[PDB]
């Protein structure tokens, strides 16, 4: 019933920026909240960020003050905005989708994408 | 802050400084800090005068000059700048005039011989910023006005060019200072458009004036209209040729390009399509530029010139009626004065930035902070819904703006405000009170409420706020609720259950309460959704009899101007500006003694510019009620 598309990400040296995308598709849908997870390589998936469809935002703390999650509701479309860059968040990022009551609270899931930031040059 | 002490018309200048205001520049009252500023001039202090495009900052130190023993000395930074003030000037029989280089020794030096004599009759002396520096000549002559007390006062126009951080530093602004060590007793005025505050700031610091008196000013521009639009690219061109050729078929303007290039492209695909566009930048020869320019301003076979951003602020006319930016401005603050200088003569004009994300990518290929800046313009572009009057000033931190201007202010509203232009905005305080108590009685989602609220078979409890909302839709519900949580008279917190599941839940804010206590009051308007618009009846007002003559009247009346410019040997807009002949027509009369009730019009203006344009307003005598 629902299609999250991830886009954005890739390779980048540490101290820049990244921008990730999310489009929700189907036919119908409700949204309670939306949120970004990632997972490093040795380790299981961890929410970072999640936004509600109100605006209500909610981070974690290794990310605090760095990243910004925001919501477009005309385009049904969420971002998180990736600054100061580190070899830590090298990890797979895969959107999430809270919907309401109206279906079951079902969840849906990206595929994922590469964060891969790299301290050497390029 | 406010300048009440320099309200007063009690000082021994006042009988006749509003003399010259009222016969000699044909004004009648004083816009916002100017006679305040004008007093404070007078009486020798030092200004800083902070005011938009089209404020009304000549004023401030060109009605002193008459008014003063002595003659003022006017920088600034191009003589493309002083010829147009000098026109001013000399069209209101104000001795005026200029040292800026091209004027050839002879005349120079019966310049320099006006003000040896002690008697001149000059009350501004304009002067560019490099001959102060190159020219130890004119440095001679001021010590002589100096020693017998008739150096009024240096006048800094433009005073935005001394610092670095502005968006047209130049080199010999820095060098001004050596002119104050020379003539410390001297009054000194800087004026400036600029409404970037870190660099507003600097400039006192820079040209080293010790605690001014700060003249400021809302840098909203009040006559201009803020467009975005699509750019779907290959067709901008077409765009700017469909829009020009409905709203402004025979007015002047700017398309602003990126490249050198894109300005001769551009200027070519409308050029082989009837429009009268030419290129301008520093890839043509300097014949070319003059020539172009000549054909611009006195509106002589160009339109509109295709200008690369630095280029297009080397020249200007009041008159300018649109602006486009036809890709992606670099920052918010290089836009705001770019688009600004439109309209200077205080007409309706229009401001449109043509926007693609693509240009982003192509904008793209402290230079970390020069990314920034552009990530801002294209949160403006992307915005279409708070008012764009606000999105420019909120950049600058500017605080007191009322979003109420668009609104009361139709025939100048920007894009996103004629969307709701419409709308009504109305008081719902007593619904938000039962949607808070219902919360505080009772584990909800806000979708859950919103449910409630409208009514819906799915609602769980049908008990109090259900149905309330049952004139509302769901667009409205869910943005009214929105609303409530944004103004922090609600609040949503995360709910975790088996497996890391997170659900929003709603919950009392803490502006819920100062709501029952009745102190704070909600407005919320009621908008129609994106894909729900309905289409607007688009048949308009009806001309009527007399208003069809104020046209074709004007009409004329503009013509009389760019011959007698010709004439002259003067810009046809420094003979009467837009708004003076808007007016003058609007009248219909011929009766001189409304004509001199009109802003602009003087009696050496009407004496020397008079019989033609009484000419043809006498044919227009039986429609003057
Ligand atoms: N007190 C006033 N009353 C009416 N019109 C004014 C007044 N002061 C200035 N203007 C008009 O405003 C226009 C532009 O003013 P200008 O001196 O160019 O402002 P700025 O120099 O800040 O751009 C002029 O055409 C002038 O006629
Ligand atoms: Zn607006």
């Amino acid at each position: 019933q629902v299609q999250l598309q991830e886009s954005g990400g890739g390779l980048v040296q540490a101290g820049g920026s990244l921008r990730l995308s999310c489009a929700a598709s189907g036919i119908w849908f409700s949204i309670n909240n939306m949120a970004w997870y990632r997972q490093t390589p040795g380790k299981q998936r961890e929410r970072i960020a999640i936004i509600t469809s109100a605006g209500t935002t909610n981070y974690v703390d290794s990310v605090k003050g760095r990243f910004t999650i925001s919501r477009d509701d005309a385009k049904n479309t969420m971002y998180l905005q990736m600054n100061s860059l580190i070899p830590e968040d090298t990890a797979v990022y895969y959107c999430n989708l809270v919907a309401d009551y109206d279906m079951g609270f079902q969840s849906f899931w990206g595929r994922g994408t590469q964060v891969t930031v790299s301290s050497h040059h390029h | 802050l406010k300048h009440e002490r320099f309200q007063s018309l009690s000082f021994p200048h006042t009988k006749e400084m509003m003399k010259i205001f009222h016969k000699k520049f044909g004004l009648h009252n004083f816009r916002t800090n100017q006679l305040e500023a004008i007093n404070a001039a007078l009486l020798g202090e030092d200004c800083f005068i902070l005011m938009p495009t089209g404020g009304g900052k000549s004023l401030c130190y060109q009605l002193p000059a008459c008014v003063s023993p002595g003659v003022t000395v006017v920088i600034s930074p191009l003589r493309s700048l002083i010829v147009d003030q000098v026109q001013k000037l000399t069209s209101l029989d104000i001795p005026a005039t200029y040292l800026t280089g091209d004027k050839t020794d002879s005349e120079a030096t019966n310049i320099y011989l006006q003000l040896s004599k002690k008697d001149p009759i000059i009350k501004l002396l304009y002067v560019t910023p490099e001959k102060i520096c190159a020219s130890n000549r004119l440095i001679s002559t001021l010590e002589n006005l100096y020693e017998r007390k008739l150096l009024a006062r240096f006048v800094i126009d433009e005073a935005h060019c001394v610092s670095q951080w502005g968006h047209d530093f130049r080199q010999d602004y820095k060098r001004m200072n050596m002119l104050r060590q020379k003539f410390p007793s001297v009054p000194v005025m800087a004026l400036t458009a600029t409404a970037n505050p870190r660099v507003q700031k600097d400039i006192l610091t820079q040209l080293k004036i010790l605690r001014p008196q700060v003249f400021s000013m809302s840098f909203n521009r009040h006559n201009l209209k803020y467009y975005v639009l699509p750019k779907k690219p290959k067709k901008v061109a077409f765009d700017c040729l469909e829009w020009i050729r409905k709203h402004h078929p025979y007015d002047s303007g700017i398309i602003y390009c990126l490249s050198r290039r894109e300005c001769d492209t551009m200027a070519d695909t409308l050029q082989r399509d009837g429009l009268a566009a030419l290129a301008y930048h520093a890839g043509l020869s300097d014949s070319a530029r003059d020539e172009v320019q000549q054909k611009w301003i006195n509106q002589d076979g160009c339109q509109v010139i295709c200008a690369t951003i630095a280029f297009g602020m080397g020249i200007d006319k009041p008159d300018v009626r649109f602006v486009i930016h036809a890709s992606l401005p670099k920052s918010v603050e290089g836009y705001y004065q770019e688009s600004g200088r439109a309209g200077r003569d205080g007409e309706i004009s229009h401001c449109l930035l043509f926007y693609t994300y693509h240009d982003v990518t192509r904008l793209k290929r402290t230079r970390e902070t020069h990314f920034n800046n552009l990530y801002s313009m294209v949160h403006y572009c992307e915005n279409i819904t708070e008012c764009r009057r606000i999105q420019l000033l909120a950049y600058f931190g500017e605080n007191g703006f009322n979003p109420d201007f668009c609104k009361k202010h139709p025939d100048v509203s920007c894009d996103n405000c004629c969307k709701t232009k419409d709308y009504k905005t109305r008081d719902v305080t007593d619904d938000v009170k039962s949607i808070v108590r219902f919360v505080q009685e009772h584990r909800f989602t806000m979708n859950m409420l919103v449910d409630i609220f409208l009514g819906s078979k799915s609602a769980k409890i049908q008990s109090g706020i259900f149905g309330k909302g049952s004139a509302y839709s769901r667009h409205n519900a869910e943005r009214l609720f929105k609303k409530l949580i944004l103004d922090k008279i609600l609040d949503e917190d995360l709910y975790i259950n088996a497996n890391d599941q997170a659900i929003a839940y709603v919950m009392l804010g803490n502006k819920a309460q100062t709501v029952l206590n009745g102190n704070l009051k909600v407005d919320f308007m009621e908008t129609e959704n994106s894909s729900s618009v309905k289409k607007q009846k688009a048949l308009v007002a009806k001309v009527s009899q007399r208003e069809e003559m104020v046209k074709k009247c004007l009409g004329e009346l503009t013509e009389v101007c760019k011959s007698l410019g010709k004439v002259f040997g003067v810009h046809y807009f420094n003979i009467f500006n837009t708004v003076t002949l808007k007016k003058l027509a609007e009248s219909l009369s011929s009766d001189p003694e409304v004509l001199l009730q009109i802003d602009g019009v003087t009696e050496d203006k009407l004496e020397k510019y008079g019989a033609e344009v009484i000419s043809v307003l006498q044919k227009y005598s039986e429609w003057t009620s």
